[PDB]
C-alpha cells in the first residue's frame, strides 16, 4: 500500500520525495516528512504538524487516512504547523 | 561501494591511448539508450529521426565505436597539415598571379572554365553539405570525426574554387565568371546528371546510405570524372595553375577514400553488411555514371 | 598578388539553387530545416556580420592550439592538483564534467545548420561552428585527462554524459533541447544567441579571471583561448532572427528566444552561481553571482533582443527575482545531497562568508541562514546522520532539477503542476510549465529520475539503488565536503 | 651617484621610446666591437683580428654617423623568417613531390637533361659562393640591423643550394647519362660559360672591405644573377616543357627580391652622407665589368 | 614522392673548387681560415655527424619559437619578479648580462666559419650556426626586456657586453679570444668542442632545472629550448680535431684545446660557481659546484679526448685542485665588491649554510670561513664602512679577474708574473701565464682594468670614479646583498 | 710621490692594489695594506708586520723606504708577520 507524494515541509528549501502508506494518518504522514527535515535543515518546533494540498488553505484531519483523503499518488502536499 | 584507486585514462580505456583515443573515443552518448537517443520525450521528432535513420540502419555493426580513422586525425594535427596546403596554395596563387599566369591560357580557355570550372562550387557545397550529414547521423564519434573534417574540406575546395572564379574574371571579365554558374548548374546539360545525383543523395536519410553513396560513389566518381580529366584538360590548354590546385585536393580526396575504405573494413566484419554494401552501390551507381558521361561531354565540347 | 576577401567572398556564400529532381521540401524538411515555410529566395538576405575563410581560418586556429597544448606541457610541473584550493579542484571537475562532451554535442548543432539551413552563409559558418566545436571538445577532454591518474572525479570530464547522474540529465535534458534535438532554425536562435552569445560568452571571460586568480595559469590560458573563438559561430542566430522578423515569425522568433533564455538560466544557477558564490574563496570573490548576472548578462540581454526588434520575455520579473533566491536554494542542495555529485562542493557558510552572503543578499541569514544555522551546529556535534540524506528530493520535470523555494523565515515554495494527457508532471516554475505547454511532444513522455524510481527502474529502490543508478563506481567518486568539515571548526 | 626609475626599454632606446618594436628591442645596437675605435674586440689593440676589423670595417671609405640607425624595411626577426621560410618550403617541397609523382622529368623537351647538366646543376657552386660571401658581410657589417639582413641572406643562399642538390639527384634519376651530380666541379672549373661567373666570384671573395664587400655582392652579383641567370633559364625552361624549374626559380627570385630590398634600404641610408655617392657608384663601376662578362658568358652556354 | 636525404646530401657540400682567378691562399688566408697549411683536398674528409637540411630547420625550429613565446605570453600575469626568491632573481640577472649579447656575437664566430673554413661540411653547418645564435641572442633580448621596467639591473641584459664592467670585460676578454678574435678552425675547436660541448651543454640543462624548482616555467622552457639547437652546431669541432690529427696537426689540436678549457673554466668559476653554491636554495641544491665539474664536465671531457686520439691537457692536476678551490674565493669576492656587479650576490653563509658547504668541501671553514666570519660579525655590528671596500682588487692579464687564493689557517696565495717586451704582468695562475706565452701577440698590449686605472684613465682614482668607467648610471644598478643582510642575524 | 704596489695580506682570500708613498716605510706600507684587510676578511693579530717581495723568503728592513728598497711599480708583495 505504498503512496508516494512529494512533500515541501514549513521552512524547508525544497520538496521531497516521502513514501507513505495508504492507511497513515494525517499525523504519521506529517512524521514521516519531518524525519527529513526536522533537525536537518529546519528548527525543532513545539506545535501540531498538519497536513495539506499544497498551496492550499484547508488541513486535512489529523485521523484521516490517506485513502480516505482523496489525495492521488504523487499529488504535493505541505506540512506545516497550526 | 567499494574503494577503488584512480585510472591512470578514461575508464572506458583503461582495461586496455593515444591523443586520438582520448579525444575522438566513444563520445556519442546519443547511442547508448536505444529508445531514447536525446534526453527527451522518446517520441520527440528529433528521437524518431535518429531512431529510424541511425538505430534502424540495415547496415549494423556490434561495435561502430571500435572504428578508427587510419590516419587518427584530431583536430590539432587536421590543422597542422591544411595550414601547409593552404600555404603551398597561398603561395601558390601569388606567384601564379605575379607572372599573369591567366593571360597565358590557350584562346578560348577561360570559356572552358565558365562552363566546366566555376560551376563547381555549387558541387563542392552539395558535398559540404552531404558530408555534415553523415556527420551528425554517424552511429560512431570516430566516423562523425572523419566527417567533420570531410565537410571542412569541402569548403576548403569550394573556397579555393570561389577565389579562382574571381580571379580568372579579372583577365577575363567577358566570360561570365562569377555571373552566370547558377544559371549553368540549373540548366546545363552537362550539370543535370550531377544535380540529379547530388539533389537525390541529400534526400537519402539513412546514415549508412547517405555515407555508401557519398564517399563510396558520389566522391571517388568526382576523383575519376571530374579531377582527373580536368587536370588533364587544363595542361592540354596551357593552364599549368588548375592542376596544381587539384593536385593539393587530390590529396584530401584520397583521404576521403582512406577512412571510407577503413570503415567498410569494419562494416565487413559483419558478413550482412557485404550485401548491403553492395545493394547501395549498385543503386545509386547509375547516377553517377550518367553525372560523369554528361560532365565528360561538356568538357569535351 | 593575392585579392582582397572582400572581392570574392560573396562567391563562398552563392550556393542556394533551385531544385528540380527533388522538392524545395524534399531537400529542406521544416521538421529538420525549421524555415517555416520561408521560401529560398528570402534566406539569400542571410548576412553573417563576422566574416572569415578557410585559408585564414586554419592559420589562425593552428596559432590557437599551439599556444594552448605548449602552455600545458611547461606547466606539468606546477602540481595544480595537489596546491589549489579545494575550491578550485571542485569548479574544474564540476566544469569539465558538465562541459567537454556538451561541447562535442555542440559539433551536431551545427552540422544540423550546415546540412539544413536553408541561408547559405549560415550553412557556411556552420562549418567553421562544427569545427570550433570539434576543437572544444577534444581540448576539454585532452585538458583533464591529465587528472585522472590523481583523482577518479576526473574521470567524469568524459563518464558525465554517459551517466544516468541528476545534474547530467539535466545538462542532457537542456542540450539535447537546444543543440541536438530541434530543427536548424531552433539550433541557431536557441544555441548560438540564446546560450552562447547570452551565456557562454561572458562566463568563459569570468572563469578564465577566476582560473588565473587560483594560480592555475592552463586552465586561464585554456579557457582564454576557447572563448575568442565564440563569436565566430556564435553570431548565426542574430541574423536568423532579423530573417524571421521581417517575413511575419516574429511571436515564432520571440518564442524560441524566451524558451533558451530561461532554459539556460536553470541550469547555469545550478552549475555556476554555487561556484561563484561559495565555491570560491571569500578573497577572490571579485562579485556575487547576483552581480554577475545583473552585469554581464541580463543588460546583454535586453539591448541586443531590442537591437532585433524583439522584446524582453514575458516572465523578466520572475527572472530578476529568482537571481536572489534560486542558486542558494539549489546551492544547499547540491551539498546536502552532495555524494550524488561527482565534485566536492564546499559548503562556503563560515562566519565570514555568511557575513559577506548577507552583504550581498540582504535577509540571507533569515532565509537560508536558518538552514545552515541546524546543518553546523549538527556538524560541530558530528551528527554525520543528519547531513546525510535519505531520501530523494522532488524533481521538475522540464530542467531535472529538484523543486526549491525560499526557506526559513520568509518560507515559500511553489510547484507548479500539470495534468497532462492521464498524467501529473511537476514543475520548478511558472515558465518551466510554460515551456512544456509550448512543444509537449518534446517533452510529454520523457521519465525524470525520480519518474524512474516510483516506476521500477531503480533497484533497490534506495538512495543507495539511485547512485548505482547514476553510474557511481567506488566510494571516492561520490561527491564530499570539499573541506572534510573544516569550514565548521571557526 | 643619484637615484633613477627604471626604464620601460633598453636605457639606448629609453629616451626615444615606451616601448619598441620587437624588430628594435632583439636586433638594435649589438655589435659592442664597435664601440672602441682602437680595440675593437677585447683583446691586444694590435691582436690580428683586431688588425683586421680596424683595416676592413672601421677605415672603409663607406661612412657614416650611425650605421646602426638602419632597419630592415622588412624589419625581421628570425621568428618570422622562419614564420616565412617554412611556408615557401612547404610550398616548394610540395612542388616537388607532385611534379615527382607525373613524371614530369621524363618529359621535357630531348636534350634538355644535357642543358640542365650544363648549365644548371653547377650553380650549386655559384649559390654556395653567395652564401660563403653573405656570411663575410655578416661578420664585418658596422651594424648588427645590418648584419642580420646578411644572416638571413646566407641562409636563402644555402635554401637555394639545397633546392639545386635535391634537383641534380632528382634529374639524374630520370637521366643517368648526363653527368648530373658527376661533372659539375669540372664544368665551373674549366667550361668557358663558368669562368666568367668563377673569376667574378674568386675577386669578389677577395674583397675585404665590409663596404666593397656589400656592394659588389648586393648591388652588382646578386642583380646579374637575377636578370642573366635566373630570368634567362626560367624562360628556356618554359620553351623545353620544364614547367617544374621556372616555379623553383620563382620562390628563390622571390627572396633575390627581399635582398634586393634591404640592399636599398642600406644605400638610401649610407646616400644620408653626400660623400657616399662616389664611393658606392665607384664600386659599381669597378665590379659591373666583370659581372657583364660572366654574365655574357654563361648566357652563350646556355643558349648553345 | 620524395627522396630521403641521404640520397641527395652529399652534393650540398660538394662546394669546394681550385681556385685559378685568385690563389688557394687569398681565398682562404690562413689568419682568418686556421687550415695550418692543409691543402683544400684534405679538408674534404671533414663529415659532421649530425646532418641537417634546411626545409627541415625552418621547420622544426619555427615549432620552437611558437612553444617558446606563447608560454611567456601566458604567464605574464603570474609576477615572477615580485614573487621570485632574490637568489633567483640575481641568477637571471647574472645570466642574461653575460650571456644575451655574447650568444649574438657567436654568430660572428660561426660567420667566421662559414666563409673561412676549407670543409665544406663546416661551412654549411656553420650556417645553421648563425642562425641558432641568432636566434639565443634575439631571445635572451626579448625576454628579460619585460623586466626593465621593474629594475634597472635588467638594462644590463643589453647594456653589459656595452659597458666596462669588470665582470663584462672578462666575458668579453674570453669570448672575443675564443668566439670572434680567431681564425675559423679555432672558432671550431675553442668554441663548437670546447666551449659549447664542453660547458654550455651541461650548464644549460643545470639551469633549466634550477628554474623550474625556483617556480620560473618561462625561464625553464626557454632555457631547455635554448638547449635543444646545440648539438646541431656545436658538433662542428670534434671533425675538425680529428682532421687536424689525421694531418700531423695533433700537437696543434691538443694546444687549443687546453687553452681553451681552461679560459672558460676561470670565467666558468666566476659565473656559475657562486651560483650554485651560494645564491640557490640549501634545501633545493642537488650537488655541489665541485661535483656539478666532476660529475658533468671534466669526466665527459676526458671521455671525449681519449675517444679522439687527445691526451688530458698538461694541467689536469692543476684543475682538478682549483674546483675545490677557486669559485669560493670568487665569490667571496664578487661579494665584497657587490656594488661592482650588476646584480645583487648573496652571501650564502648562514650557520646552515656554513654547515653544508663544511660537508662539500671539508676545511671549508678554516679558510673561507674565517674571512666570513669577520664579516659577519660586521654586519651585526652595522659596520657597513667594513664591508664596502675602498681599493681595487688585483686583476689577472689574461682571465681579466681578480687574484685570488685560499685564506685563512692554510693561507696561500700565488701570482704568476711575466716580464714581456719591457712590461710587467700577472697572472692568476700558472696555465693563464702560459695561455699567454701560447699567443702573446693576441694579448700583450691588451690593457685590464687596474692598468687603465694606473695609467690615469679613470677619474677620479678611486673606486667610485671606476664605478663611473664601469658604466652604472644609478645608485639602484649596483649591487647590494640579496637578502639585505638577513642572513646575519639569523 | 704615489706608488702602486700589489699586495697580498696574510691569512686574506686576494692581492689588492694599494697605492703607496715613495718615501713609506715598510712600516708605514704594511699598516697601509693592513687597513684593507685587517677587521674586514682578516682577524686583527698581534705582532710586528713584515713586508717581502711575493713568495720570498727575504723580507725588506722595517724602516726602509719605498725608494730605497728598489721595488719597482706594480711589483707584487706580501705583507706577512714577524717570525
Ligand atoms: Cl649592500
Ligand atoms: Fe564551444
Ligand atoms: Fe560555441
Ligand atoms: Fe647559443
Ligand atoms: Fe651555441
Ligand atoms: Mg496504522
Ligand atoms: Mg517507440
Ligand atoms: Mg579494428
Ligand atoms: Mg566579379
Ligand atoms: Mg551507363
Ligand atoms: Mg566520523
Ligand atoms: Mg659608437
Ligand atoms: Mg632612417
Ligand atoms: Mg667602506
Amino acid at each position: 500500500s505504498a503512496f508516494p507524494v512529494h512533500a515541501a515541509f514549513e521552512k524547508d528549501f525544497l520538496v521531497q520525495l516521502v513514501v507513505v502508506d495508504l492507511n497513515d494518518s494525517m499525523d504519521q504522514v506529517a512524521e514521516k516528512v519531518a524525519y527529513h527535515c526536522v533537525n536537518r535543515r529546519v528548527a525543532p518546533r513545539e506545535g501540531v504538524m498538519r497536513v495539506r494540498k499544497h498551496r492550499s488553505t484547508e488541513l486535512f484531519p489529523r485521523d484521516m487516512t490517506i485513502a480516505e483523503s482523496g489525495l492521488n499518488p504523487t499529488e504535493v502536499i505541505d506540512v506545516v504547523f497550526e | 561501494f567499494e574503494s577503488k584507486k584512480p585510472m591512470r585514462t578514461w575508464s572506458h580505456l583503461a582495461e586496455m591511448p593515444s591523443e586520438y583515443d582520448i579525444v575522438s573515443r566513444k563520445l556519442h552518448y546519443s547511442t547508448n539508450n536505444p529508445d531514447s537517443p536525446w534526453e527527451l520525450s522518446p517520441d520527440s521528432p528529433m528521437n524518431l529521426w535518429y531512431k529510424q535513420y541511425r538505430n534502424a540502419s540495415p547496415l549494423k555493426h556490434d561495435n561502430w565505436d571500435a572504428f578508427t580513422d587510419p590516419d587518427q586525425l584530431v583536430y590539432r594535427t587536421y590543422n597542422l597539415m591544411q595550414d601547409g596546403q593552404e600555404s603551398y596554395v597561398q603561395s601558390l596563387f601569388d606567384q601564379f598571379n605575379e607572372r599573369e599566369h591567366d593571360q597565358m591560357v590557350r584562346e578560348g580557355w577561360e570559356h572552358t572554365m565558365a562552363r566546366c570550372y566555376s560551376p563547381l562550387r555549387y558541387l563542392f557545397h552539395c558535398l559540404q553539405m552531404s558530408s555534415a550529414y553523415v556527420q551528425q547521423m554517424a552511429p560512431a564519434s570516430t566516423i562523425s570525426n572523419c566527417c567533420i573534417l570531410q565537410t571542412a574540406d569541402s569548403l576548403r575546395w569550394l573556397t579555393h574554387t570561389a577565389y579562382r572564379t574571381h580571379e580568372l574574371s579579372l583577365t577575363y571579365p567577358d566570360a561570365g565568371l562569377g555571373e552566370h554558374e547558377r544559371e549553368l548548374w540549373e540548366k546545363e546539360p552537362g550539370w543535370q546528371g550531377l544535380r540529379e545525383l547530388m539533389e537525390k543523395q541529400l534526400t537519402a536519410f539513412d546514415w549508412g546510405e547517405a555515407f555508401v553513396s557519398l564517399n563510396l560513389v558520389v566522391k571517388p566518381m568526382i576523383v575519376e570524372s571530374i579531377f582527373k580529366p580536368l587536370q588533364q584538360q587544363a595542361w592540354e590548354n596551357n593552364d599549368t595553375l588548375l592542376p596544381l590546385l587539384i593536385d593539393s585536393q587530390l590529396k584530401d580526396a584520397e583521404r576521403h577514400s582512406r577512412w571510407s575504405k577503413a570503415l567498410v573494413k569494419h562494416a565487413l566484419e559483419n558478413p550482412d553488411n557485404h550485401a548491403v554494401i553492395e545493394g547501395w552501390i549498385e543503386k545509386w551507381r547509375p547516377l553517377a555514371d550518367r553525372a560523369a558521361e554528361a560532365y565528360l561531354s561538356m568538357l569535351s565540347s | 598578388a593575392m585579392h582582397p576577401r572582400k572581392d570574392w567572398y560573396e562567391l563562398t556564400r552563392a550556393t542556394n539553387w533551385t531544385p528540380s529532381y527533388v522538392t524545395e521540401e524534399q531537400l529542406f524538411p521544416e521538421r529538420m530545416s525549421g524555415h517555416m515555410g520561408i521560401p529560398l529566395e528570402k534566406w539569400e538576405s542571410y548576412d553573417e556580420p563576422y566574416k572569415t575563410s578557410y585559408p585564414e581560418y586554419v592559420s589562425i586556429q593552428r596559432e590557437k592550439d599551439a599556444g594552448a597544448y605548449s602552455v600545458k606541457a611547461a606547466l606539468e610541473r606546477a602540481k595544480i592538483y595537489e596546491n589549489s584550493d579545494p575550491g578550485w579542484i571542485s569548479t574544474l571537475k564540476s566544469h569539465y564534467g558538465a562541459i567537454a562532451v556538451g561541447e562535442y554535442a555542440a559539433v551536431t548543432g551545427e552540422g544540423r545548420m550546415a546540412r539544413f539551413s536553408k541561408a547559405p552563409g549560415n550553412r557556411n559558418m556552420a562549418t567553421f561552428g562544427m569545427m570550433d566545436e570539434l576543437r572544444h571538445g577534444q581540448l576539454q577532454l585532452f585538458f583533464p585527462h591529465e587528472y585522472c591518474k590523481k583523482d577518479r572525479q576526473f574521470d567524469w570530464a568524459w563518464r558525465a554524459y554517459h551517466s544516468n547522474e541528476w545534474a547530467a540529465i539535466a545538462a542532457k535534458h537542456f542540450f539535447d533541447d537546444i543543440i541536438t534535438g530541434r530543427d536548424a532554425i531552433s539550433v541557431a536562435i536557441m544555441l548560438t544567441f540564446s546560450f552562447e552569445t547570452g551565456f557562454t560568452n561572458m562566463q568563459f571571460l569570468g572563469l578564465a579571471a577566476d582560473a588565473a586568480e587560483a594560480g592555475d595559469y592552463t586552465f586561464a590560458n585554456l579557457i582564454s583561448s576557447i572563448q575568442t573563438d565564440e563569436s565566430r559561430h556564435a553570431q548565426q542566430g542574430g541574423p536568423a532572427l532579423q530573417l524571421l522578423i521581417e517575413n511575419g515569425k516574429r511571436e515564432e522568433a520571440q518564442k524560441k528566444v524566451d524558451m533558451a533564455i530561461w532554459r539556460a538560466w536553470r541550469l547555469f544557477a545550478v552549475l555556476t552561481g554555487p561556484v561563484m558564490d561559495y565555491y570560491t574563496p571569500l578573497e577572490d570573490r571579485s562579485q556575487s553571482f547576483k552581480e554577475f548576472m545583473y552585469e554581464w548578462i541580463i543588460g546583454q540581454f535586453e539591448r541586443s533582443l531590442i537591437d532585433l526588434g524583439l522584446d524582453k520575455p514575458w516572465y523578466w520579473d520572475l527572472f530578476l527575482k529568482d537571481i536572489d533566491e534560486l542558486h542558494h536554494s539549489y546551492h544547499m542542495g547540491v551539498w546536502y545531497w552532495r555524494t550524488t555529485a561527482w565534485w566536492n562542493p564546499a559548503a562556503g557558510v563560515t562566519p565570514e562568508e555568511r557575513d559577506w552572503l548577507e552583504e550581498k543578499y540582504p535577509g540571507w541569514n533569515k532565509r537560508w541562514g536558518r538552514c545552515w544555522d541546524v546543518i553546523t551546529e549538527n556538524v560541530l556535534n558530528d551528527r554525520m546522520d543528519l547531513v546525510s540524506p535519505e531520501t530523494l528530493p522532488s524533481v521538475c520535470n522540464m530542467s531535472q532539477i529538484p523543486l526549491v523555494g525560499v526557506p526559513g523565515d520568509d518560507w515559500n515554495i511553489e510547484v507548479f503542476s500539470l495534468e497532462h494527457n492521464g498524467r501529473l508532471y511537476h514543475f520548478g516554475s511558472e515558465v518551466d510549465r510554460w515551456v512544456f505547454q509550448q512543444d509537449p511532444v518534446q517533452y510529454q513522455n520523457h521519465m525524470n529520475i525520480v519518474d524512474r524510481f516510483l516506476a521500477g527502474q531503480i533497484q533497490p529502490m534506495t538512495l543507495e539503488g539511485a547512485l548505482k543508478y547514476m553510474g557511481f563506481q567506488s566510494i571516492e567518486e561520490m561527491g564530499k565536503d570539499a573541506h572534510d568539515f573544516a569550514w565548521a571548526d571557526k
